[PDB]
């Protein structure tokens, strides 16, 4: 006998307060029975389990199932309440490698280790949780019990403590073998590496050699599994990558779940198909509990997924990761608060693209939305590449300038430069720091009455210029607005206007040039055409000149 | 040797915190330090079966190229029972604020020397990521009392008490307080023998058993304390007294004797912004009144241990920050403005993530604990740069401020 060293085990806890499982084990046939007898004492004669006395009160329901009327039957011990009652675990198993921050690897040998996963002992003290019973025939005779040896299938537990046991084992193997890599995927272990085949098959039976170690053989696997490797939703190739073949559904009647399934599909592949739009399409649902509503695509669905389809027409690719040349990531506006990104390292040959969705509210501003893609694209190549990428952005190094060194809040944005490809983010109005001279000076003000919803809007100014225009189903809000967009209206191409309103002056401070209420959009419109815009702001009833509250108070 | 026992607060359970992208540098930087750190039984590998974690990452302290590695256990902190040693609570040094200068010394290495309580190590646990999550995570556990973790000055009080009692009774003036991995130091002995006096205090510390060699120098004497000021001027357009009158209202809810009645009057009229105005002797002398008036300090204002510390930040523009800390809202408690050429003339967030490093160090002096901040930045912007900058071994808590303050100018 060859001396094998042991997998340590890993103490197991039920949550605090709780208890083992106590489930009613069902009524099954004679033939299932015999069918489960046989599988567990094989299971049995192999380590996996062991007949338990009558102690033990504990039980999980166990079943038959068959393969599809194959030859064969199954035992399927359900721990679905053993799993409510177990303690936490730390699922290391969690944020998969993303294909693009991959290298390349010219050897890829496929390792079998179904075999393994038993070679992992149960913790000895939790064992008897696991316990459970075949019942006899014609339940004339008591069950025989049995509880588990080895990390069972369906168990809470089993993912972590298998993840963790194998890469206990292989870390030594790793660390010494700094040019090659292992990625745990089902009952595989995928090693890579970019040495000579020759070097590479060395390397592998040194792995076999080391795992001997521990008991674990794997049968002589130049798996049933050679590139291209299917794997999380991708298509892993020898020096490229791509998302499994996106396939968009025809259809002349889509549901809410066809459009939603058809959002996900274009999310997916946005990460690797350039220009990919999901706003419209998203949009048509926003208030589906209801999956069957058969809704109509408005003719901008239509456009957008005509130029879905297009793009998802050529078959594309995305290259692996080389730490040796530089990481650049481009940006472009797509209308209606989207934002499409190629991250590359060679032009023409992207690693991975994207896409970046303004934020849900009233007002907006494209250089806040292309911060934002900013901040989310640093972000995630962190964590796929360990670095910030060179930016190529939109937007003249001058209007960046400005747009900071003004903005009320402290911004920032990663070393970038611009390039030049329409359309442009850009500010559209600058307001004035200081009163103009020889502007006309407008004093606006409105007012609503809370019951009957009538209010007023209006202005008089230095030059005695006045207004005043009733309005219906109207509030305070609404009305001072209305008030400073009259005066925009009214006046030349440099106007100094004062207001009360601290609601409008937040509004016009955060620097929109774009809103979901028409009334701010028209007013952004004229602040546009205009030439020089003087915003001053005074406290209401005060006696402050001008701040004509009474033409509005009526 | 022995360990003092700890747990949480009745009915919490551990932390269980996402950790947060780390570029390579620092993941290489933490590899290297949890390495050397397990050689030594600081901390130690752990399974699955530990399901808690705490964010870390790692800095570069005052002008040193050696990078520190720094926990984020503000969770833990306060999930963990409020620490009630033999102490007390010692009654924060309220002379500390008063000495000439303060030096900051780093001595959470001392903590180090001290176990933990084995029940609660599983609580410290940590994760060094792997770039794009290629290899699991790097588990560890602390074995002893961890930098950043409210009980380490605590259970490690009655060892730094004894191995500072001689330089105490041989400097009976010298104020010395300690906050977490700091340990401030003032007197009013000008550098020379203060920095000997640290110095002494250095092999004071080395001796007694325990990067110590740097120092952080502040003068809470010669701090930006902030009246509110009116303009003076000859000849005030329409547009001087309509700001004058706004910031006068605003102030009016500081301090109630402020009046505006005779001001205001002046702008009775749709007048040009740009007009001259001349001021009326009615209007002069309530312009006089309200200037004595901001001469007097607020009224009743009191700091309450109890209640949290807000602190809210203005730029400024130009590199200059505005800063109030206060309880309650209009009884300010420390206000300030700021404005340096440190490494971020370019950069908004490095500057703002500055300031609230000195605000929170001003406010550990003051009254022995951090503020809550109101940062003029959103969310998304800040938490993906802040810790580039940070320098500090302490994190305070902050929030976001996403619409324009309106008294932005007043401030400045
Ligand atoms: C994530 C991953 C999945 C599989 C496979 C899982 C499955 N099924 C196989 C390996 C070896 C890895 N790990 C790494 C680590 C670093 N670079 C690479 N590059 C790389 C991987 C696959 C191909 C191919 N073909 C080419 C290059 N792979």
């Amino acid at each position: 006998m060859v001396p094998i060293s042991p997998i340590e085990t890993v103490p197991v806890k039920l949550k605090p307060g709780m208890d083992g499982p106590k489930v009613k084990q069902w009524p099954l046939t004679e033939e299932k029975i015999k069918a489960l007898v046989e599988i567990c004492t094989e299971m049995e004669k192999e380590g996996k389990i062991s007949k338990i006395g009558p102690e033990n009160p504990y039980n999980t329901p166990v079943f038959a199932i068959k393969k599809k009327d194959s030859t064969k039957w199954r035992k399927l011990v359900d721990f679905r309440e053993l799993n409510k009652r177990t303690q936490d675990f730390w699922e290391v198993q969690l944020g998969i490698p993303h294909p693009a921050g991959l290298k390349k690897n010219k050897s890829v040998t496929v390792l079998d280790v179904g075999d393994a996963y038993f070679s992992v002992p149960l913790d000895e003290d939790f064992r008897k949780y696991t316990a459970f019973t075949i019942p006899s025939i014609n339940n004339e005779t008591p069950g025989i019990r049995y509880q588990y040896n080895v990390l069972p299938q369906g168990w809470k537990g089993s993912p972590a403590i298998f993840q963790s046991s194998m890469t206990k084992i292989l870390e030594p193997f790793a660390a010494q073998n700094p040019d090659i890599v292992i990625c745990q995927y089902m009952d595989d272990l995928y090693v890579g590496s970019d040495l000579e085949i020759g070097q590479h098959r060395t390397k592998i039976e040194e792995l076999r050699q080391h795992l001997l170690r521990w008991g674990l053989t794997t049968p002589d696997k130049k798996h049933q599994k050679e590139p291209p490797f299917l794997w999380m939703g991708y298509e892993l190739h020898p020096d490229k990558w791509t998302v499994q073949p996106i396939v968009l559904p025809e259809k002349d009647s889509w549901t809410v779940n066809d459009i939603q399934k058809l959002v996900g599909k274009l999310n997916w592949a946005s990460q690797i198909y350039p220009g990919i739009k999901v706003r419209q399409l998203s949009k048509l649902l926003r208030g589906t509990k209801a999956l069957t509503e058969v809704i109509p695509l408005t003719e901008e669905a239509e456009l957008e997924l005509a130029e879905n389809r297009e793009i998802l027409k050529e078959p594309v690719h995305g290259v692996y990761y080389d730490p040796s040349k530089d990481l650049i990531a481009e940006i472009q506006k797509q209308g209606q608060g989207q934002w499409t990104y190629q991250i590359y390292q060679e032009p023409f040959k992207n690693l991975k693209t994207g896409k970046y969705a303004r934020m849900r509210g009233a007002h907006t501003n494209d250089v806040k939305q292309l911060t934002e893609a900013v901040q989310k694209i640093t972000t995630e190549s962190i964590v796929i590449w360990g670095k910030t990428p060179k930016f190529k952005l939109p937007i003249q190094k001058e209007t960046w300038e400005t747009w900071w060194t003004e903005y009320w809040q402290a911004t920032w944005i990663p070393e970038w430069e611009f390039v030049n490809t329409p359309p442009l983010v850009k500010l559209w109005y600058q307001l004035e720091k200081e009163p103009i001279v020889g502007a006309e000076t407008f004093y606006v003000d409105g007012a609503a009455n809370r019951e009957t919803k009538l209010g007023k809007a209006g202005y008089v100014t230095n030059k005695g210029r006045q207004k005043v225009v009733p309005l219906t189903n109207t509030t305070n809000q609404k009305t001072e607005l209305q008030a400073i967009y009259l005066a925009l209206q009214d006046s030349g191409l440099e106007v100094n206007i004062v207001t009360d309103s601290q609601y409008a002056l937040g509004i016009i401070q955060a620097q929109p040039d774009k809103s979901e209420s028409e009334l701010v959009n028209q007013i952004i419109e004229q602040l546009i055409k205009k030439e020089k815009v003087y915003l001053a702001w005074v406290p209401a009833h005060k006696g402050i000149g001008g701040n004509e509250q009474v033409d509005k108070l009526v | 040797i022995e360990t003092v026992p700890v747990k949480l607060k009745p009915g919490m359970d551990g932390p269980k915190v996402k950790q947060w992208p780390l570029t390579e540098e620092k993941i290489k930087a933490l590899v290297e330090i949890c390495t050397e750190m397990e050689k030594e039984g600081k901390i130690s590998k752990i399974g699955p079966e530990n399901p808690y974690n705490t964010p870390v990452f790692a800095i570069k302290k005052k002008d040193s190229t050696k990078w520190r590695k720094l926990v984020d256990f503000r969770e833990l902190n306060k999930r963990t029972q409020d620490f009630w040693e033999v102490q007390l609570g010692i009654p924060h040094p309220a002379g500390l604020k008063k000495k000439k200068s303060v030096t900051v010394l780093d001595v959470g290495d001392a903590y180090f020397s001290v176990p933990l309580d084995e029940d609660f190590r599983k609580y410290t646990a940590f994760t060094i990521p792997s770039i794009n999550n290629e290899t699991p995570g790097i588990r560890y556990q602390y074995n002893v009392l961890p930098q950043g973790w409210k009980g380490s000055p605590a259970i490690f009080q009655s060892s730094m008490t004894k191995i500072l009692e001689p330089f105490k009774k041989q400097n009976p003036d010298i104020v010395i307080y300690q906050y977490m991995d700091d340990l401030y130091v003032g007197s009013d002995l000008e550098i020379g023998q203060h920095r000997t006096k640290i110095e002494e205090l250095r092999q004071h510390l080395l001796r007694w058993g325990l990067f110590l060699w740097m120092g952080y120098e502040l003068h809470p004497d010669k701090w930006t304390v902030q009246p509110i000021v009116l303009p003076e001027k000859d000849s005030w357009t329409v547009n001087d007294i309509q700001k004058l009158v706004g910031k006068l209202n605003w102030a009016s809810q500081i301090y109630p004797g402020i009046k505006v009645r005779q001001l205001s009057k002046l702008l009775r009229g749709t007048k040009a912004l740009t007009e001259v105005i001349p001021l009326t002797e009615e209007a002069e002398l309530e312009l006089a009144e309200n200037r004595e008036i901001l001469k007097e300090p607020v009224h009743g204002v009191y700091y309450d241990p109890s209640k949290d510390l807000i602190a809210e930040i203005q730029k400024q523009g130009q590199g200059q920050w505005t800063y109030q800390i206060y309880q309650e809202p209009f009884k300010n408690l420390k206000t300030g403005k700021y404005a340096r050429m440190r490494g971020a003339h370019t950069n908004d967030v490095k500057q703002l993530t500055e300031a609230v490093q000195k605000i929170t160090t001003e406010s550990i002096v003051i009254w022995g604990k951090t503020p809550k901040f109101k940062l003029p930045i959103q969310k998304e912007t800040w938490e993906t740069w802040w810790t580039e900058y940070w320098q500090a071994t302490w994190i305070p808590e902050w929030e976001f401020v996403n619409t324009p303050p309106l008294v932005k100018l007043w401030y400045q």
